[PDB]
RNA sequence: UGGCUUGUGGCAGCCAAGCGCGACGUUGCUGGCUCUUCCUAUCAUACCGAAGCAGAAUUCGGUAAGCGUUGGACCCACUAAUAGGGAGCUGGGUUCCUACUGAUGAAG
RNA sequence: CUGCCGAAGGCAGAAACUCAGAUCAGUUUUAUGUGUAAAAUGAGAGUUUCUAGUGGGCCAUUUUUGGUAAGCAGAACUGGCGAUGCGGGAUGAACCGAACGUGAGGUUAAGGUGCCGGAAUGUACGCUCAUCAGACACCAGAAAAGGUGUUAGUUCAUCUAGACAGCAGGACGGUGGCCAUGGAAGUCGGAAUCCGCUAAGGAGUGUGUAACAACUCACCUGCCGAAUGAACUAGCCCUGAAAAUGGAUGGCGCUUAAGCGUACUACCCAUACCUCACCGUCUGGGUUAGAAGCUCAGACGAGUAGGCAGGCGUGGAGGUUUGUGACGAAGCCUUGGGCGUGAGCCUGGGUCGAACAGCCUCUAGU
RNA sequence: GUCAGCAUCAGUUUUCGGGGGCGGAAAAAGAAUAAGGGAAGGUGGCUGUUUAUAGCCCUUGUUGUAAUACGUCCACUGGGGACUGAGGACUGCGGCUUCGUGCCAAGGAUGCUGACAUAAUGGU
């Protein structure tokens, strides 16, 4: 398997979670 | 030294889950490489994520807005003791939230031998109000009239020919 | 932070460990010292434990000819002698001719008494020591392990002391007159704009 | 000067056996 | 040849600070003759605290090893006491150098 | 004497020849369930044959069962030791680095930078005072815990309706409740332990009295003005016993450390790493212009058992050197000189007196 | 023959300095200057309040496309020090030069000078 390729991550739809431990 | 991360990190997509959550943390690291790994062990604990089928979409060092300001910042923290487990919440005057984590792993090693891997930080935020403020010693630091002669004045050149002033 | 022929150092507020040190470190380089008034060197911790240390190293004798056992020295020069040669390869040709190097005095005697007497300040108990903190005089352990000489290097002291203050007042008052020459000479104003 | 009762340093066979029978008490409880 | 070793026994139950255990408690049953030195874990001597300690005599406990801890066949006396231990010789029982001690001794 | 190869708890090497291969791997992926099968990387891979030495044991590692005050015993794998020098851990058969030709320079590992000791008595933040501190090293034997030592925390408490404490006072009257008694009134002793008042006075927290009485708290009011208390956890500190001559963190010593913890720089040096020179071995290319030679290049270098190869020296024999020698052979002595990695060789001076040596072969009472 | 000093080089290497890009929140800050908001560890004023006879914090605009800071790169550059000089006519790979027996830092050091010889190095 060859390394991942660069690619696009939308995160309109899914807006990044505050993750704490 | 130290520098403030924000990871932002996800799975990768499949048929079952075609859009995965994005999960963002701030979190404290020297460098990206220890965050990265800071934060993936971090992700495992907390949301049983593993690092082979996730990856990091975005790495971002943060810098202090404003560092030009005198703040009070209250760190939640948890310890791995003998008992394995503890809850301490302390509160270091500094103008940077990055000093504020030297400070604290500082101190928690000094007191609590306490290494960077058995503390994980829960939480530092900034505490504007003074009746907020818990700690004694920071109230001390917060007086408006505060004065104190220098403290540890301590003073190649050997063989002085007069004696030292350690004085004003 | 020159390199003089013969350096006398008043241990006067001093801590043991840290002018020894200093001191083998000078002699191995191949300089000539004097520590005078050896009976105010000051050591960390309390008196009664420094005299329990003392006392523990009169312990140390052998079980056949005391006379061939260890040699516990009780006068403060000696002690800090001690400290001294514990911290050199005295056991070698080199080292050997680094005590020798050495003169530890008690008190100030004439021959180094006008002269000027440096200070180590990597040694000095008043930057050394945290305020609060028990410590000890030598002179003052000496006189309770067995140092017999101490009210004669007081009176001696005390009539040092009376001797160099007349004779700093009489320096003092020549300073005094060639100070105030100064000003009125004219060129320390003329072309003073070099700094001096 | 020492001031203890008791050395404060160890001898070579004393030392490796506290790893000898640490290392023991650690199968013990396991 | 364990940092050994020392003053507090075995079975069951009741609790229960707490993490099925569960601590302390609580209740149930049957070899000797002389020798240098060291340690204190002190028999006597010194000084203290407590006790129905009135006095005398005494008991226990603390600091304390400076100084003593015998004479005779477990026995009987003396003694203030007859405390406990560590690191030349003989009986009944089985069939060179170095150390120590004294003595000289060249030499700034 | 030197060089090369080099173990073993069926091996290493030698010779005879395959294929320029998909031929193997103390390996990792892919697929099927540590087995098998068919991409990565590395390497030239191999087959039959015979012939030296060994077949032991110590240490640790992870997998189990039997176990006990307590250790302990028996298995399988893994390595290190053994054949192994070097740096560090004060020194060391088993700990941390590092595998060794002769040198120059640079840089490091492990460990370190107060002095002995080469290197910062560096920077920054905390902790700790020990009249037998610590540098210790899963702090594992004592170990379960004690402490009015200190610093941090966690959880509950009241608090300008005046917090805790402090001083002033109230802390009562039925009631000396009832049995119990010489004498017991809350307090020698047996169940509670009720009520009027409240802001509160408990058939009573202790002292005390023959009995009383008296004081105290636990409970409230006056003044006084701000924080205070209780229970646990963590780090350091004391204690958690150990004797017998002097005494050891290695020593001296160190207390805003030269102890403990962390962070960041700078610095020190091993035979290790890098650049170069040289020695030797192996391998590869070229060479018709002492071929047993010349020439270019690269890699490599511990070494026991064992295997292979090349040299130094001794007595005697054949050949040769128009060989050396009474103008001094051999031998011997020497603070002389030179050569070779080495076995050894030549030579100056002195002594000495009659034989001796190089080269190629042979030989051995070498 | 011995020992030196310097210069120009080549190999290895250590230690300072400058210039320039390119990246991050196109650094974050900050300054200066326009809005609004909030207040304090409460200033002038009068314990209580909201910039006045001190000021602070937050947001936005602007100066702006600011600088700095770090990271990174330069076939950009200026110095200081140390060890080494193997090889021995000619080829080769290269750059200047109009080709040139052309020159050159390009398949391994040359040049200049001094002192000593009864001294210095090297051996024992």
């Amino acid at each position: 398997a060859p390394p991942a390729k660069a690619h696009f991550v939308s995160t309109e739809n899914n807006e990044p979670v505050t993750l704490h431990p | 030294a130290l520098k403030e991360y924000q990871v932002v990190g996800r799975k990768v997509p499949t048929e079952h889950e075609p859009v995965p959550k994005l999960f963002r943390m701030r979190l404290f690291a020297p460098n990206e490489s220890v965050a990265k790994s800071r934060y993936w062990y971090f992700l495992k604990m907390i949301n049983k994520v593993k690092k082979a089928t996730g990856e990091i979409v975005a790495i971002n060092e943060i810098s202090e807005p404003k560092p030009l300001k005198a703040k009070v910042f209250g760190i939640w923290i948890r310890y791995d003791s003998r008992s394995g487990t503890h809850n301490m919440y302390k509160e270091f005057r500094d103008t940077t939230r990055v000093g504020a984590v030297e400070a604290m792993y500082a101190d928690m090693a000094a007191r609590h031998r306490a290494r960077f891997r058995s503390i994980r930080i829960l939480k530092v935020v900034e505490v504007e109000k003074k009746e907020d403020v818990r700690r004694n010693y920071v109230k001390q630091l917060l007086n408006p009239h505060l004065k104190f002669p220098l403290p540890h004045r301590r003073t190649k050149k050997v063989f002085a020919p007069h004696r030292p002033s350690t004085f004003y | 932070s020159e390199f003089q022929k013969v350096v006398v150092i008043d241990a006067k507020g001093h801590l043991l460990g840290r002018l020894a040190s200093v001191v083998a470190k000078q002699l191995l380089g191949g300089q000539k010292v004097v520590v005078v008034r050896c009976e105010e060197l000051n050591i960390s911790g309390h008196f009664f434990r420094n005299k329990l240390k003392y006392l523990a190293y009169l312990r140390k004798a052998c079980r056949y000819n005391p006379s061939r056992g260890a040699f516990h020295f009780r006068a403060p020069s000696r002690i800090f002698q001690k400290a001294v040669r514990g911290m050199l390869p005295h056991k070698t040709a080199r080292g050997q001719a680094a005590l020798e190097h050495l003169q530890a005095v008690e008190g100030i005697p004439p021959p180094f008494d006008k002269q000027k007497r440096v200070v180590v300040p990597a040694a000095l108990r008043v930057l050394r020591l945290k305020p609060g903190r028990k410590y000890c005089t030598v002179g003052r352990l000496s006189s309770e392990v067995g140092w017999k000489y101490n009210d004669i290097v007081a009176k001696l002291e005390e009539r040092r002391k009376v001797k160099s203050a007349a004779f700093y007042q009489a320096k003092l008052a020549k300073q005094k007159k060639i100070a105030s020459a100064k000003e009125a000479s004219p060129v320390n104003q003329k072309l003073s704009q070099f700094g001096y | 000067v020492s001031l203890k009762k008791k050395s404060k340093r160890r001898t070579t066979r004393l030392r490796s056996r506290i790893e000898k029978k640490a290392a023991e008490s650690k199968r013990k409880q396991k």
